[PDB]
RNA sequence: UGGUUCGUGGAGCCAUGGGGGAAUCUGGGCGGACCACCGCCUAAGGCUAAGUACUCCGGGUGACCGAUAGCGCACCAGUAC
RNA sequence: GAGCUAGCCCUGGCCAGGGUGAAGCUGGGGUGAGACCCAGUGGAGGCCCGAACCGGUGGGGGAUGCAAACCCCUCGGAUGA
RNA sequence: GAAUGCCGGCAUGAGUAACGAUAAAGAGGGUGAGAAUCCCUCUCGCCGUAAGCCCAAGGGUUCCUACGCAAUGGUCGUCAGCGUAGGGUUAGGCGGGACCUAAGGUGAAGCCGAAAGGCGUAGCCGAAGGGCAGCCGGUUAAUAUUCCGGCCCUUCCCGCAGGUGCGAUGGGGGGACGCUCUAGGCUAGGGGGACCGGAGCCAUGGACGAGCCCGGCCAGAAGCGCAGGGUGGGAGGUAGGCAAAUCCGCCUCCCAACAAGCUCUGCGUGGUGGGGAAGCCCGGGUGACAACCCCCCGAAGCCAGGGAGCCAAGAAAAGCCUCUAAGCACAACCUGCGGGAACCCGUACCGCAAACCGACACAGGUGGGCGGGUGCAAGAGCACUCAGGCGCGCGGGAGAACCCUCGCCAAGGAACUCUGCAAGUUGGCCCCGUAACUUCGGGAGAAGGGGUGCUCCCUGGGGUGAUGAGCCCCGGGGAGCCGCAGUGAACAGGCUCUGGCGACUGUUUACCAAAAACACAGCUCUCUGCGAACUCGUAAGAGGAGGUAUAGGGAGCGACGCUUGCCCGGUGCCGGAAGGUCAAGGGGAGGGGUGCAAGCCCCGAACCGAAGCCCCGGUGAACGGCGGCCGUAACUAUAACGGUCCUAAGGUAGCGAAAUUCCUUGUCGGGUAAGUUCCGACCUGCACGAAAAGCGUAACGACCGGAGCGCUGUCUCGGCGAGGGACCCGGUGAAAUUGAACUGGCCGUGAAGAUGCGGCCUACCCGUGGCAGGACGAAAAGACCCCGUGGAGCUUUACUGCAGCC
RNA sequence: CGAUGUCGGCUCGUCGCAUCCUGGGGCUGAAGAAGGUCCCAAGGGUUGGGCUGUUCGCCCAUUAAAGCGGCACGCGAGCUG
RNA sequence: CCGAGGGUAGGGCCCGUGACUGGGGCGAAGUCGUAACAAGGUAGCUGUACCGGAAGGUGCGGCUGGAU
RNA sequence: GCGGGGUGGAGCAGCCUGGUAGCUCGUCGGGCUCAUAACCCGAAGGUCGUCGGUUCAAAUCCGGCCCCCGCAACCA
């Protein structure tokens, strides 16, 4: 999940 | 005699406990015990300065007796022998002709019952105190003065003792427990006999709760840390020291000697400790 | 869950009361800057 | 070592943390290492108005603002929150 | 700023019920005396099962939420560091 | 006119999502302008170790009553924790203060620091700990251990009587203590009664009954009784308890001891004072002259400072008692009795929550006590239910897709998939029975089975009582009865075999990682002789430790078993009174400036001159490192063997395609119909290897692999059903987003992926429910990457300083 | 680069034809049967399983056959992870 | 009721076989060294321990079945 | 992609600094021994991987080619 910490773009929630 | 448990649970395998045999008294004098304020490790800053230390059990301090010139001549019964959770010997009770009650800590193989004395004309009998300049050449001894009347400083820890190995002016030449051979004033009282209770060393903890319940709190390896913490921080998976092993304070800690090099006792040791 | 504030009476005045203010060089300047500034408390208002 | 324009510079002067340590005018300091000569001044006690600075306060005046401006506040604002 | 969190200090409090059955002790056997064996008694333990309590393993839901970390099912510890 | 500009206003999305636990509602009657929503009644459902009750904190009038409904209330509202007003909180005994100390804080003395300030003995402060005198009922719309009633008690002042060497911030005793287990006797609480009191009831087939339903107590001073706790008496000596001491301590002597005596609690009784149900009738009245009795169960509470065991060895101070010193013995103190005196603050209400902490009347968080009954082995578990409290502040319909939570499924049974993920299965108790291996404890609930309800008959032991009856608790045997099914509902393990890692129970990234990571007992090295080393601090001062080498610090390794080889050339550390280098300082050959000169001033060689470095040694569980090429055996192949180069020394034991093996799915064997994984082997180990430990290891693991049995909707392969939504109607009514929009398909073109340009094709205008291919859809000025003579953490034999140490 | 979500699987298709099968053919070193090779043909079809994240590949049991490619290595406002 | 035996589950013994692996016996003329028999050129043997391509070596203690 | 190397039969010096190829083993002849090994006395064998260049002169210095080990191949 983009999500984690790897990626970044399209696909988890809010956080920021 | 160490005395061992059977494998009943994995820690019971291990774990070993005092025989507590030569105990005769289960609760202490309630005119030679205080409070004892447990620290933490924490000074008056309330900063730790003694790192890994807290949450052992309570314990009440038993005021000990290590100046016995305090009572020359005057002959003391062996009461009692107490356990005393704040040292690794076992403590003495001496009900003195005096009235006086007072706690010195106990040496190897003193029985109940007894008589004790101090001063120049004593017996050289176990229990007894006397400067070190009247004890014979060759005795073992304990609870040894450094300096004449400011209180017995060597050998009290369970089993120790310091042998007299001669004489040389106003100074007695003693072996200490760790081997080191040093000048002590004569006048310098100390206590015929070695400390008892010599089975302390084979005591196994067993489990991690035994070191819980001494005061001893988890001790985490410089290795297991990162930079900020210690100078064996950090590593990509395990990692070698990969410099010269070290405190958490950047000195070097195998080998490096840090006795002050100009300090005034250098005239008085002769010879430094063995092993 | 455990949030935060969780209000004490006795430690809101000895941590931020007129007198814990008074005690210090810190706490003095505190009280004079919020005097000058025209608070109309110096201090946190508690019980007691 | 600090001060001065002076950052070790030919580095004096003024001050002083450490060491050594006088003299009372035929004594002492200074005039940019030092020396001579020629001058200037009297250290290691103290006080001293005025001319100078500021604007919480009062008043006078604006080729100052005019309610998103002018102070954060023209109004119950260092308030509500 | 340690009224959150982390450690420590002082002083109090809490841990249903059920299971296993160490040492010791007693009796019996054994022996030169012993070690030891058997039974009973006993009730030890970072022992076992399981509420409270403390957790947060897997999955599902939730995702402008009931909630800026929650809900359900399941799961770990539960006299101890 | 643009700054993801700032402030404000108003739009779009849209009558859309939503209206906050799926515990649940229906009718009747009231009130009112208006009622699903307020009041009352009946029926229904939900909690009941709470969703009931009582404290504490926090909150601060939210409490009670009257009058109100603009806003607050997710709808409505006549209602309300909302608006307005009036009312309401009563103490010598409850809590805190006028008492005591704990950590800590502060701090006459004293110490230290440029200033600010930091320490610090006594002392003072500091409590949910110690100490201290009130129990039951009644009363108000709202307070009550506070008011009232009954019955008790405390301290202070004064007085009287009797007694006594009185007297203290001083001495002593006491207060005064852990964990686990636990005896006897009580009480709280509870079950039963064919006994006692009670308005009634007879239904619908039966019952007028030894029937049903309701209740059968609470408090109490002296005395007495039962049960416990605490406590020896006397004398002689005495140098200790920093003065004194008749006290306490120590020695001796006589008497008394599982007693008794004395003293102190608990419980019972106790003069007396209260309470008192169902049902009926309108909170009240009746019942009622209410009765208030017997049996059983029985605490974790009480007697209590009880008993036993264990090691990890379990506050202080005051009250209280005793001793004496000044003093004073007209006093003073003690004891009894009498009169008088007794202050300040809190008290409403919420309190697992709509009133506290979370912006909200928020499915979250919040410490202590009470927490009834029945059944299920027990229990605070589970189901139902009492007292009490609730139906959760939008509703009404409908009966689509789809989503959530739930139930079932023919045949098959892991064929699903990264993975049996998920969900089945198993499931409590009693009995039978249980393997490798093992550290002899364990493995173990191994595995696997059988039993389980009801009725009748016979019978063994316990508790209470009496030894008996009754009640209650553990059982034993025999004969039967019913169903598909007897832990008939609810709560309640699937199992086995075999590897890797870690010994184990523990700990961790609050909020993406619980692990093989950390810790851990244990092992080793090393430092430290005590004003220790080390750590914090400019210091004083602390910690270390009121410890003393069997101790304390630092480091690695990590139960246990068997072990841990070779290299000291480099770095580190340790030892080394020589030698080499070496700064300030000493020394002063010899120069220089200036002056007529005495002199003043400046430079200055040899030489003496620390630590450090050089140098000489030691040292591996210190940092670390542990070879290459070529040849050789009577088949071949391979080399025990040899040659030579190099090194400080050339990897030993053990292990090995591994959590390490690149080539690699190595090769062979096992398991499968089939095996890139797994297990067992082999060894050309790209690139294991011995405390960054090597190889094993019983037990343990929500760790990570592989396999099998059981069973299944995981799947072939889906079907049906339930409820909450989605849908329709009434009420309330968001959101991100948005240059404007009159916003189609193909093939092309275009900054290279076009609704918007070209050519063609297609297309009447506007919606609703649905699906997600496009609008290079939304979100967040890409975390990747580069660039910036941008930043920050970290390292070191980078540079340069500083602390610290020499 | 003020974001064009990145392998594979699943689901859902659709297109190309350089055709794997099925239909029609010519040549054959085509006796028959069965093959070989080339041509026409895209209507429809193109299995289940073991291993691996795998795409691919190998293997088992079958089959008329077990085709190859495109669609942002088709398809994460469709799921998985 | 018992009951051949069938079924489920878990044990014990024997036999055969197994990638690979351990040593053993034997085999006309292989490779390395020379341990023992002479004091076998270090007297030998020995129980144990450790080491080494190999026979062996060395330690500790023992035997004479040891020469002179 | 960068680094080192190629010389008597084997394993290595010489290459840096141009003129001179050396060390141990092996091989050949002769001793000693009954004989073999060990041992002792003599001797032989290399145009320096190859081609091209600089130079008076190349193993040596500089290029190309052949070959042999070694290191590297990272961010996606
Ligand atoms: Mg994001
Ligand atoms: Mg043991
Ligand atoms: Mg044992
Ligand atoms: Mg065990
Ligand atoms: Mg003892
Ligand atoms: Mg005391
Ligand atoms: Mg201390
Ligand atoms: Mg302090
Ligand atoms: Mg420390
Ligand atoms: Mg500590
Ligand atoms: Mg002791
Ligand atoms: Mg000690
Ligand atoms: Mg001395
Ligand atoms: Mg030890
Ligand atoms: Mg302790
Ligand atoms: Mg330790
Ligand atoms: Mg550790
Ligand atoms: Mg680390
Ligand atoms: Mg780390
Ligand atoms: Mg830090
Ligand atoms: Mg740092
Ligand atoms: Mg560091
Ligand atoms: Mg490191
Ligand atoms: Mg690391
Ligand atoms: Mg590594
Ligand atoms: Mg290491
Ligand atoms: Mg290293
Ligand atoms: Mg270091
Ligand atoms: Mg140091
Ligand atoms: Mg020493
Ligand atoms: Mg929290
Ligand atoms: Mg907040
Ligand atoms: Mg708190
Ligand atoms: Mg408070
Ligand atoms: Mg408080
Ligand atoms: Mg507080
Ligand atoms: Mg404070
Ligand atoms: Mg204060
Ligand atoms: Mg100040
Ligand atoms: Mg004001
Ligand atoms: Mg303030
Ligand atoms: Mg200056
Ligand atoms: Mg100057
Ligand atoms: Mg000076
Ligand atoms: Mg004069
Ligand atoms: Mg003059
Ligand atoms: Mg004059
Ligand atoms: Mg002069
Ligand atoms: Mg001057
Ligand atoms: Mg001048
Ligand atoms: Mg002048
Ligand atoms: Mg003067
Ligand atoms: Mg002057
Ligand atoms: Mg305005
Ligand atoms: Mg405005
Ligand atoms: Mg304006
Ligand atoms: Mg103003
Ligand atoms: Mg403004
Ligand atoms: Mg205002
Ligand atoms: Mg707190
Ligand atoms: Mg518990
Ligand atoms: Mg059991
Ligand atoms: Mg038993
Ligand atoms: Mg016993
Ligand atoms: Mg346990
Ligand atoms: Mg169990
Ligand atoms: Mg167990
Ligand atoms: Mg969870
Ligand atoms: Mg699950
Ligand atoms: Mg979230
Ligand atoms: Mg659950
Ligand atoms: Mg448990
Ligand atoms: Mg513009
Ligand atoms: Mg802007
Ligand atoms: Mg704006
Ligand atoms: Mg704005
Ligand atoms: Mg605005
Ligand atoms: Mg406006
Ligand atoms: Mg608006
Ligand atoms: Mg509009
Ligand atoms: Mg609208
Ligand atoms: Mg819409
Ligand atoms: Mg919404
Ligand atoms: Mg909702
Ligand atoms: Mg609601
Ligand atoms: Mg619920
Ligand atoms: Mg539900
Ligand atoms: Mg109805
Ligand atoms: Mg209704
Ligand atoms: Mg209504
Ligand atoms: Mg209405
Ligand atoms: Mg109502
Ligand atoms: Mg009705
Ligand atoms: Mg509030
Ligand atoms: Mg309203
Ligand atoms: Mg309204
Ligand atoms: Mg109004
Ligand atoms: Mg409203
Ligand atoms: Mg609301
Ligand atoms: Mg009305
Ligand atoms: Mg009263
Ligand atoms: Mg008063
Ligand atoms: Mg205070
Ligand atoms: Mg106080
Ligand atoms: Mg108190
Ligand atoms: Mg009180
Ligand atoms: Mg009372
Ligand atoms: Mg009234
Ligand atoms: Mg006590
Ligand atoms: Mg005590
Ligand atoms: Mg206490
Ligand atoms: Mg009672
Ligand atoms: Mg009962
Ligand atoms: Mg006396
Ligand atoms: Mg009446
Ligand atoms: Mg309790
Ligand atoms: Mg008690
Ligand atoms: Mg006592
Ligand atoms: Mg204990
Ligand atoms: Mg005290
Ligand atoms: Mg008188
Ligand atoms: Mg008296
Ligand atoms: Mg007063
Ligand atoms: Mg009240
Ligand atoms: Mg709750
Ligand atoms: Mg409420
Ligand atoms: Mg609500
Ligand atoms: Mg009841
Ligand atoms: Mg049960
Ligand atoms: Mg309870
Ligand atoms: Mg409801
Ligand atoms: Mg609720
Ligand atoms: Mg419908
Ligand atoms: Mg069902
Ligand atoms: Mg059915
Ligand atoms: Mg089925
Ligand atoms: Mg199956
Ligand atoms: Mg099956
Ligand atoms: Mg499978
Ligand atoms: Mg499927
Ligand atoms: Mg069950
Ligand atoms: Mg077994
Ligand atoms: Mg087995
Ligand atoms: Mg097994
Ligand atoms: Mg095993
Ligand atoms: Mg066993
Ligand atoms: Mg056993
Ligand atoms: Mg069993
Ligand atoms: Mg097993
Ligand atoms: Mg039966
Ligand atoms: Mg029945
Ligand atoms: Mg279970
Ligand atoms: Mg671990
Ligand atoms: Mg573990
Ligand atoms: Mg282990
Ligand atoms: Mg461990
Ligand atoms: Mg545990
Ligand atoms: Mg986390
Ligand atoms: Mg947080
Ligand atoms: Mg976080
Ligand atoms: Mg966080
Ligand atoms: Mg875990
Ligand atoms: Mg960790
Ligand atoms: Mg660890
Ligand atoms: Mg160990
Ligand atoms: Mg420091
Ligand atoms: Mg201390
Ligand atoms: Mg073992
Ligand atoms: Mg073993
Ligand atoms: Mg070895
Ligand atoms: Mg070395
Ligand atoms: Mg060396
Ligand atoms: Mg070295
Ligand atoms: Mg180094
Ligand atoms: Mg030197
Ligand atoms: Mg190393
Ligand atoms: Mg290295
Ligand atoms: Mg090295
Ligand atoms: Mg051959
Ligand atoms: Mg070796
Ligand atoms: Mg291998
Ligand atoms: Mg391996
Ligand atoms: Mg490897
Ligand atoms: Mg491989
Ligand atoms: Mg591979
Ligand atoms: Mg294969
Ligand atoms: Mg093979
Ligand atoms: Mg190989
Ligand atoms: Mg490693
Ligand atoms: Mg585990
Ligand atoms: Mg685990
Ligand atoms: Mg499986
Ligand atoms: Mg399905
Ligand atoms: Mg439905
Ligand atoms: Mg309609
Ligand atoms: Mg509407
Ligand atoms: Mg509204
Ligand atoms: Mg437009
Ligand atoms: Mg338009
Ligand atoms: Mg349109
Ligand atoms: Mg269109
Ligand atoms: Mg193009
Ligand atoms: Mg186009
Ligand atoms: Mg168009
Ligand atoms: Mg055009
Ligand atoms: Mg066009
Ligand atoms: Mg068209
Ligand atoms: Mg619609
Ligand atoms: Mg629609
Ligand atoms: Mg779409
Ligand atoms: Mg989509
Ligand atoms: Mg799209
Ligand atoms: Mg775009
Ligand atoms: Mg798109
Ligand atoms: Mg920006
Ligand atoms: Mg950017
Ligand atoms: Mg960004
Ligand atoms: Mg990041
Ligand atoms: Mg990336
Ligand atoms: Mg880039
Ligand atoms: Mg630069
Ligand atoms: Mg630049
Ligand atoms: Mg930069
Ligand atoms: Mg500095
Ligand atoms: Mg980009
Ligand atoms: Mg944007
Ligand atoms: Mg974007
Ligand atoms: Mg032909
Ligand atoms: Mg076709
Ligand atoms: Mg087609
Ligand atoms: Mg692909
Ligand atoms: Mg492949
Ligand atoms: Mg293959
Ligand atoms: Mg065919
Ligand atoms: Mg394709
Ligand atoms: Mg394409
Ligand atoms: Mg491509
Ligand atoms: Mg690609
Ligand atoms: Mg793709
Ligand atoms: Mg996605
Ligand atoms: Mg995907
Ligand atoms: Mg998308
Ligand atoms: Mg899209
Ligand atoms: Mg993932
Ligand atoms: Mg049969
Ligand atoms: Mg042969
Ligand atoms: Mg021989
Ligand atoms: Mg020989
Ligand atoms: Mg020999
Ligand atoms: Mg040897
Ligand atoms: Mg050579
Ligand atoms: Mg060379
Ligand atoms: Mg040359
Ligand atoms: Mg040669
Ligand atoms: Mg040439
Ligand atoms: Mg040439
Ligand atoms: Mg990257
Ligand atoms: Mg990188």
């Amino acid at each position: 999940s983009p999500g984690n910490c790897a990626s970044c773009s399209n696909s988890a929630s809010a956080n920021c | 005699a160490v005395k061992k448990f059977k494998p009943y649970t994995p820690s019971r395998r291990f774990m070993t406990v005092a025989d507590f045999s030569e105990i005769t008294k289960t609760e202490p004098e309630k005119s030679l015990v205080k409070p004892l304020k447990k620290t933490g490790g924490r000074n008056n800053q309330g900063r730790i300065t003694v790192r890994f230390r807290g949450g052992g059990h309570k314990r009440l301090y038993r005021i000990i007796d290590f100046k016995r010139w305090d009572k020359v001549g005057i002959p003391a019964k062996v009461a009692a022998i107490e356990y005393d959770p704040n040292r690794s010997a076992r403590i003495a009770l001496l009900h003195y002709v005096d009235g006086e009650k007072r706690y010195i800590i106990a040496p190897d193989g003193l029985q109940v019952g007894q008589q004790v004395v101090a001063g120049p004309d004593a017996p050289i009998q176990v229990g007894n105190a006397l400067p070190l300049r009247f004890i014979p050449v060759g005795t073992v001894v304990h609870a040894v003065e450094l300096e004449p009347k400011k209180g017995a400083k060597l050998a009290r820890a369970a089993g120790t003792s310091a042998q007299i190995q001669g004489r040389e002016g106003d100074y007695v030449i003693l072996r200490l427990p760790s081997g080191e051979l040093r000048k002590v004033h004569g006048e310098c009282y100390a206590t015929v006999g070695a400390v008892g209770n010599a089975d302390h060393k084979n005591i196994v903890l067993g489990k991690a709760g035994r070191s819980r319940w001494l005061g001893r709190r988890p001790h985490v390896r410089g290795a297991a840390m990162n930079p900020v913490d210690h100078p064996h921080g950090g590593g990509e998976g395990r990692a070698p020291r990969g410099r010269p092993p070290a405190s958490p304070w950047g000195w070097q800690t195998k080998g490096l000697k840090t006795r002050k090099r100009r300090k005034p006792s250098s005239r008085f040791i002769i010879a430094r400790r063995k092993k | 869950m455990k949030r935060t504030w969780q209000p004490n009476r006795r430690k809101r005045a000895k941590t931020h009361g007129f007198r814990a203010r008074m005690r210090t060089p810190g706490g003095r300047k505190v009280l004079k800057r919020r005097r000058q500034k025209g608070r109309w408390r110096l201090t946190p208002a508690v019980r007691k």
